[PDB]
């Protein structure tokens, strides 16, 4: 039982690590910047 | 004891490499953006004053084909009665 | 950053003194052949009781 | 309009500086905050350890 | 276009006012009298600049 303690600390440390790391790594945007993006159809419309 | 260096360790690397999800169109208008630089670029070739209002550029340019159609009727008011 | 590499650099010699206590710990307790008496007579229920 | 396209080489990228600055100070001072978190992560265990 | 700009306004509004409460606390009604002009004079300004920078 006093090593399942800190088995649970351990495993609360590396979950709270975990949670860290997809946040800094999402690909928001998905050369990108050079194309007309579909999404921005502001630039669609002005083409068209 | 392992995974919680191995945690420490992948989060060293992923400091180098803050991007938010916020709606892109407008963003894209900045000019710290390379796209900021392409509708000032597109401001200047349809004769708007630069930083001007990036979202009035569909109005005028429109304006400008308003403008156009304005030109080529007189065209043939000057050709056909020429 | 160098401040914070430092003391990653100090709590991984945290967790290499935690792995040793670990280590220094298992012996005890994976002590299960105690065929004889030479080796260290830790636990009853690692002997033969015959 | 020489001397101010020698202006403009200027304005078209102090808003570039000042972006780069501000994002590189944000990731710099999450550094800190990481520091400041994984510490408390640290003497979160370190008494129990 | 134009109502797709307004909604997309509306929603860059939105975002830079929670980043406002988010990093500082700031809100329009905080400022005092003089200053909500001042902010007032340089939003109708830049609206007779029909401008986006607001850099001097």
């Amino acid at each position: 039982r006093q090593l399942e303690n800190l088995v649970q600390e351990l495993s609360q440390s590396n979950m709270m690590l975990y949670k860290q790391l997809e946040m800094l790594t999402d690909p928001s945007v998905s050369n990108p910047r050079n194309t007309i993006d579909t999404k921005d159809y502001s630039t669609h419309r002005l083409y068209q | 004891s392992r995974e919680l260096l191995r945690c420490l360790e992948e989060e060293v690397r992923h400091l180098p490499h803050p991007l938010p999800t916020v709606l892109p169109s407008i963003h894209q208008l900045h000019p710290a953006s390379p796209r900021g630089s392409s509708f000032i670029a597109l401001s200047h070739k349809l004769g708007l004053p630069p930083g001007k209002a990036s979202e009035l550029l569909l109005p005028a340019a429109a304006s400008l084909r308003q403008d156009l159609l304005l030109l080529q009727d007189q065209r043939s008011l000057w050709c056909w009665d020429l | 950053q160098g401040i914070l590499n430092a003391m990653i650099t100090k709590i991984s010699n945290e967790l290499q003194a935690l792995t040793d206590e670990v280590t220094q710990l298992m012996m005890f307790f994976r002590h299960s052949n105690l065929g004889q008496g030479t080796n260290p007579l830790v636990f009853l229920s690692q002997f033969s009781l015959e | 309009e020489l001397m101010e396209r020698d202006t403009e080489a200027q304005d078209t990228a102090m808003e570039q500086a000042r972006q780069h600055t501000q994002d590189t100070q944000r990731r710099a001072l999450l550094l800190r905050a990481q520091a400041g978190a994984m510490r408390r992560q640290q003497h979160t265990l370190r008494d129990p350890m | 276009d134009l109502k797709q700009k307004a909604s997309e306004y509306e929603s860059e509004a939105k975002y830079l006012q929670d980043l406002l409460m988010e990093s500082v606390n700031f809100s329009p009604a905080n400022l005092s009298s003089t200053g909500s002009r001042y902010l007032n004079a340089l939003v109708d300004s830049a609206v007779a600049l029909e401008t986006k920078d607001t850099s001097l």
